[PDB]
């Protein structure tokens, strides 16, 4: 019944995680303790959860998530938090050591060991689920784990669950704001692993939401969590169809079909439009149309690939609150009017839109405004190539020194591992010119 | 007798028939609950066409409603008249079609329809004189194209003879709501020329130029565009349910809006709709005229650019038969231009003592024209810029389609545009 | 039946038509909310002439009130028995057309008029027979000029044999409230006089004329200025409404108003009309009310009719007189007016005589008077124009808008073709 | 629906925006929180505002104007004011760095970054916008930004919005009084590109309205927020038509039609006739008849060009009160027969007239009187031509020098550009004479 397992594997991930199930918590009502409060006198948001929480029959509702980490500092800041009594304490696995910003530990050296245990996990809770839609995976392509770790799990996952969907939310490096040195070299051994295995891989940058949040919240200094806050009301937004009802309903099944047009384009951009600080809040109409407008600006995509230089291959459209479906009609018809916003000749309709009724709720601490509106935009462009090709030539100024490598050979990977990689990134980057190349 | 099965097919069918037997419920008087509460005893003299008559006196909907997703029944219960539905007849898969023709038609429509079939079979075999079904289905998702015409396809070889009428939404390319909408209706067309014996195509195109011009509404929902839908599904099977000065059935309908076997695809419209402020003097000439403006049509295609092969009107209410005769007339004078040389005396006329709830006189038309055309070429013209370069091509391959469908439902719908085409400019 | 649809074009148009239709309930009885209210079965008869009969026995003007401003559609409704037109019948643009004829006939305009026809074609049908159209627009502004003009050609061809009358404010160079109104008023006559079956000019400043010295307003508003344009308007198209001694119609008026077609401009003006503290002194006989209406005072245009020759007239007078004392008036006056009145085409004046007076009257006269005179009013209009096109004044506006000089230069030679004609009626011998 | 977007650019443009919006928002009866007060049971002065305030949906008006400066003083007294929650921080738009005096600063150097997030701001505003009516633009071409940017500005909306009307209310430096050295330089290369740019340019000289203040306010010591009071006056009685209902309506769109000969002419003059202290309007009439022949008073024009010396080519007379047609014929009729008025041969039908039923509102702190009648006549005259002499012979001292050129030069303008300019203008007052004179 609309089951949807998330595993979040990583710091990035786990942490993001926190914030997604803090939202989810909020949406249905559940408490810390994990039992929501029967009021109404009536189950009125009865069977909403059975989405991402699983009723233990004694009134207590446990996640439906993984938390997977090599390092047990992340995960042990769960167990000492808010939501220690709300996640099921076999869920939140840990590791002894992390993989310390290499691949290779977390592919083959220390995440074999703890993979076993993870898919035992998985399985249990699959069992529990009854008509699943998919595997949503949060996991950091920039850090050890989430790349390493992260990919195996995907790889094995494939095999065990088969068909089920596997839904990527990615936070590929920024490449003018890196964290680390040695990202590139991480990024790409998990990108040729991500490229066969997930069904859609939506992409987030760090430094683009970042500038999100100092262009339409107005905050001088954002943090992560101000940013994982973001990245929540995306997800709760494109899973929401399922959650609560809607008039035109979409699922996780549905999206697979409407946005990868060729099985290894998968690689997605995301924009949820009304981010606003309830400062402006107050001198904006906040109309279906402006939302939509508002979605296509080439600065509140998440990832940073500006879309005026691709051409869009499929758009997501899903709107939330007080939407009438006649007036995202004509804004919709209005962007297809637009020159800024180009398509593909081969795609004649690249709209898919989604209608809930719900709209969406504002955290308490949390930077955004109490909004009657939203809309969250899953596009497919030409533009991702840009990102790929900047992670390449970021790549190739490595590689030619064989600048980090012997880290990554020491701990069970092969050289021609990482030359293969970037074949198979650039036979990629390949494909998005040759799909972008008009009909012939 | 002669009763009609509804089998309300896909997220779009299972809302329009929602309305529709809510619609249907109101004209003869039965509550939400199935219980009679009618005044009028001519509203229970032809129940039986549409409704079976269950134990301790309720009325229960011969309707169907198939589906693949399990969240749309939580849509029909929870809509007023939910409760008239009989649960054994809700038919619910649990993945969905994923708006994939393939999916809903070759693997996991493939698995449910057998469990379908079953009901339709019981349904069909209760009525002591079938008439035919009335499917209700869109052509643009995946769980209503895809079952909808496998279906209809099932149907047909079992009951040959018996009239399969299809109520079906074609994707109009200003709404486009969904992406792959063009390879669902074109693999569509294909079996529903075969194996369908009149289809009302339907657009929301048309549903919202209605909604905006013909009636002013502020916020036309999804709920208003089915309620002028149902206001016409009721219409095209009134003289069934009700006395007629000259009566009429499906049938009746089919032997006079079907010249050739492949031309069934007609647009219907509702006349006596009206903006609430502009409330117009209710006679047949000033309803006869609005029935015919090619605003009123709910069809993207405007006549105007083609020409009527046969048109059909089913006037509501007590009117001088001739007057309505007259007014059948002096339309085909005026639009000698919108109506095919041979064939003469294009337009048919019927009558239908009982009016409408809230009305005095209505009507409900039906057009066969060589417009038709005019709203397949925007779907083959998209369709085919697709299939050029074999975009989304993978996930209905996925699902054991081969490239060899989608060639001949090309191969098929280009025949079709070539056949009104045909007609068209024939002078004869 | 002979039916008459009204289109109200323009700001100016929609305000006279909304006095008019108020002018005409009060006639008929129709109340603001379109119940009869009425006390005579009389004033029902012949209703569908105007009114076209909605359901629950409400009455609806078979009015079309088009602009491309659309502030016009508030005022209209603002008005008292501003309730009584059906919604449908109003079509408004946004924009509007500033002033400017080719924003209103060439572009703007151009999108709208495909729309009103719709409206226009409606209403037409569905009279049994159409007696015509009367189109009351401004010359001066954009709209009422522009669409008003492309509309007349439009119905024309559509409905040639229909009459297509015309009550038209030409812009008087005294008020002279726009700058362009030359150019607007000079591309307009050449429209109308090709189009239109019979043009009855008003003047704005010939209304303030009646309401200073005939009438003795201290404060004439625009309201007023409509309330004797409609009150002359109801007289042209009584005798269809109501019975008559000796009954005419605006076929008949035409027939013998116009000599030849190109002379169909035409200056009305309403006889019985008195300052409210010299009615005591007045009496209300069929000689007084015919002094008032050969009155160069008494007409709705500037030019005085002393100037030019009559070269015919028309009386529907009101109420219940003798017709043989109408008829020695009407002589009377012949004899009186030698000079006055065209030597060729003798007994010059035409009578009509209806039954039924206007409200809180005991008789009325209406005059209908092709003359030479109205010659005068367009010279206005022509010298005005030329001095502006001399130098091609404010004509990249008209030419912005993809109207070409060829056009400014045919209107010019048009009207002074009009000008030319009457000017040989007046001095033709016969 | 008579929708008018307001761009106040440079300080000039911002302070005698505030005026504006302190009067805009006495009209419509908007407080400075933004929320009308619905009284008299019924709205019945709904729509009125539409013009110039954008209804949110909740109860909230927001000024359709964007405020510009590359200074953050002026911006930053708006935002500390009592209309700091009436307009949306976004159309508040700074700079940090203010263009110095220089147009070179505000046309190249410094305006080029702002004019960017301008545009986008005009943009979201036209979009709300339904049958935009025009741009109202207020601009000191004696100032940097106001000269340079708000040129660039103009430039920028030609090309985007192309047909919508661009009427700029310029306050051209006063030939007596002159607060800046380097004026005549900014003016000149500002009146090049305003020369093409806008539809019809109202001209205002503070000295000239300064003299009215002295004169018909009886104020010793006049400030610039007395004389930015009279300018909104002006502004509500030209866009009056549009809020209110009138007997003869105008648009913004008239204008341009009825005062503009030929496309370079579009150079006007204004004059608001029935300014009077509360002092003397016991001791007057203020019949139309007096109001007309006050409007046409040498001394009244608010730009200081004697049009005695000039032919009226156009005139547009806007009444506002207890206005009667009979009573305004009869005015313009004998200003016609008048010797001191005098018309070009080529406009013998001269006057453009329109009657408003809503008479002004006095501005509680206002110097003026309650008046039941007035009137705001924009005037094409060939007197326009001496202002542009003045400031073409004030800049040829300077550039016989290359008196301040290093200074723009040293910002991005080609020393050729001030030569251009000075050829153009050059090139104007050779049109404005040629149109003077009598046909041939
Ligand atoms: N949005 C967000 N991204 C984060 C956060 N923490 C880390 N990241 C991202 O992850 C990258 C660093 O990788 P980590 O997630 O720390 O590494 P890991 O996958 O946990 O594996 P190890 O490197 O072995 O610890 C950064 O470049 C960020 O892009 C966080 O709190 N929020
Ligand atoms: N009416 C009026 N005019 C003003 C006012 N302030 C400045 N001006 C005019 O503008 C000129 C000075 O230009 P500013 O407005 O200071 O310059 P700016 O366009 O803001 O550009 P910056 O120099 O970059 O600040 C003066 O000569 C005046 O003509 C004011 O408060 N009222
Ligand atoms: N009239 C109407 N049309 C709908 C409604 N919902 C969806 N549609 C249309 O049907 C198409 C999607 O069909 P849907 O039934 O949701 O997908 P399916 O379940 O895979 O067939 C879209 O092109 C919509 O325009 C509705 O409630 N009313
Ligand atoms: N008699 C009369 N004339 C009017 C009225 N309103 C406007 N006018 C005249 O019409 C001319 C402008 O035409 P108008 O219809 O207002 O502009 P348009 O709507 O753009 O065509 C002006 O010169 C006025 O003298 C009115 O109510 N009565
Ligand atoms: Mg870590
Ligand atoms: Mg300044």
């Amino acid at each position: 019944m609309r089951e949807v397992i998330s595993i979040h594997v990583g710091q990035g991930g786990i942490q993001v995680g926190n914030a997604c199930w803090e939202l989810f918590c909020l949406e249905h009502g559940i408490q810390p303790d994990g039992q929501m409060p029967s009021d109404k006198t009536i189950g009125g948001g009865d069977d909403a959860f059975n989405t991402f929480f699983s009723e233990t029959g004694a009134g207590k509702h446990v996640p439906r998530a993984v938390f997977l980490d090599l390092e047990p500092t992340v995960i042990d800041e769960v167990r000492t938090g808010t939501y220690r009594q709300l996640f099921h304490p076999e869920q939140l696995i840990s590791g002894k050591e992390d993989a310390a910003n290499n691949f290779a530990r977390g592919h083959y050296t220390i995440g074999k060991e703890i993979v076993d245990l993870c898919l035992d996990r998985i399985r249990k809770l699959a069992d529990n689920c009854t008509g699943l839609q998919g595997f949503l995976v949060f996991n950091s392509v920039g850090g050890g784990t989430g790349s390493g770790l992260g990919s195996l799990l995907l790889e094995r996952l494939s095999v065990d669950y088969g068909k089920k969907s596997k839904l990527g939310f990615t936070i590929y490096p920024s490449p003018q704001v890196s964290t680390a040195v040695v990202e590139p070299y991480n990024s790409i051994l998990s990108t040729h692993s991500l490229l066969e295995h997930t069904d859609v891989a939506v992409m987030l940058d760090n430094e683009a939401i970042y500038d999100i949040c100092r262009r339409n919240l107005d905050i001088e200094r954002p943090t992560y969590t101000n940013l994982n806050r973001l990245i929540a009301q995306v997800i709760s937004s494109l899973t929401a169809s399922l959650r609560f009802d809607g008039a035109l309903n979409v699922d996780i099944t549905e999206f697979q079909t409407n946005l990868v047009p060729y099985p290894r384009i998968h690689f997605m951009l995301s924009s949820y439009a009304p981010i606003i600080s309830a400062e402006k809040a107050y001198h904006e109409q906040l109309s279906v149309a402006e939302i939509t407008n508002s979605a296509f600006e080439p600065a509140n995509m998440m990832a940073k690939c500006d879309p005026r230089h691709g051409k869009y291959m499929a758009c997501s459209m899903m709107y939330r609150g007080d939407v009438v479906p006649k007036d995202v009609n004509a804004s919709i018809a209005t962007i297809k009017t637009k020159r800024t916003i180009q398509f593909v000749d081969w795609c004649p309709t690249g709209f898919k839109v989604g209608i809930n009724y719900q709209p969406p709720t504002v955290v308490p601490g949390g930077d955004l405004a109490k909004v009657m509106r939203a809309v969250c935009m899953i596009s497919n462009s030409t533009a991702i190539a840009e990102v790929f090709s900047r992670l390449d030539h970021k790549f190739d100024l490595m590689y030619a020194k064989r600048a980090f490598v012997h880290w990554y050979v020491g701990e069970g990977m092969e050289e021609g591992e990482f030359s293969e990689a970037r074949e198979d990134l650039a036979a990629l980057e390949k494909d998005y010119e040759e799909v972008g190349i008009e009909t012939a | 007798m002669r009763e009609i099965v509804h089998i309300q097919g896909g997220q779009c069918g299972n809302q329009i028939g929602a309305k529709f037997w809510e619609v249907i419920s109101d004209e003869h008087g039965i509550d939400p609950t199935g219980t009679y509460h009618g005044d009028s005893d001519l509203q229970l003299e032809r129940i039986n066409v549409y409704y079976n008559e269950a134990t301790g006196g309720r009325y229960v909907p011969r309707a169907i409603l198939m589906d693949l997703e399990p969240g749309t029944m939580d849509s029909v219960r929870a809509g007023p008249f939910g409760q008239l539905f009989r649960p054994d007849n809700f038919v619910f898969g649990q993945t969905g079609a994923g708006n994939n023709w393939a999916k809903g038609h070759y693997t996991e429509g493939a698995e449910l329809i057998d469990s379908v079939l079953d009901v339709v079979r019981k349904e069909a075999e209760g009525c002591d004189c079938l008439q035919g079904f009335q499917i209700t289905h869109s052509l643009g998702g995946g769980t209503g194209s895809g079952m909808g015409t496998l279906l209809i396809s099932k149907v047909r070889e079992e009951y040959p003879d018996r009239i399969m009428e299809t109520f079906s939404v074609v994707p109009s390319p200003k709404v486009s709501d969904t992406v792959v909408e063009p390879y669902n209706a074109t693999l569509s067309v294909h079996q529903l020329v075969e194996n369908a014996d009149e289809c009302m195509v339907i657009d929301n195109e048309a549903l919202y130029d209605i909604c905006f011009r013909t009636l002013k509404l502020t916020t036309p929902t999804y709920g208003d565009l089915n309620h002028l839908v149902s206001a016409a599904m009721s219409g095209v099977t009134c003289c069934l349910r009700f006395p007629g000065q000259l009566n009429s059935d499906l049938r009746k309908l089919a032997v006079n809006l079907i010249p050739f076997p492949r031309l069934h695809f007609f647009m219907i419209g509702f006349a006596p709709l009206t903006s609430r402020g502009s409330q117009r003097a209710l006679t047949v000439p000033e309803l006869t005229q609005q029935m015919f403006d090619a605003k009123n049509m709910m069809c993207a295609a405007d006549p105007r650019h083609g020409r009527y092969l046969t048109a059909s009107a089913l006037f509501r209410g007590r009117m001088s038969t001739k007057e309505v005769d007259e007014q059948m007339l002096n339309v085909q004078n005026k639009n000698s231009s919108y109506f095919v040389e041979w064939i003469p005396n294009n337009i048919k006329s019927s009558i239908c003592d009982i009016p409408p709830k809230g009305l005095k006189m209505a009507v409900t038309f039906v057009g066969n024209s060589t417009a038709i055309q005019e709203m397949f070429k925007r779907v083959a013209e998209q369709f085919t810029a697709m299939f050029r370069r074999k975009a989304f091509l993978h996930w209905y391959t996925g699902e054991g389609m081969d490239e060899m469908e989608f060639t001949e439902a090309e191969s098929n719908m280009n025949d079709l545009v070539s056949e009104y085409q045909q007609y068209q400019d024939a002078t004869a």
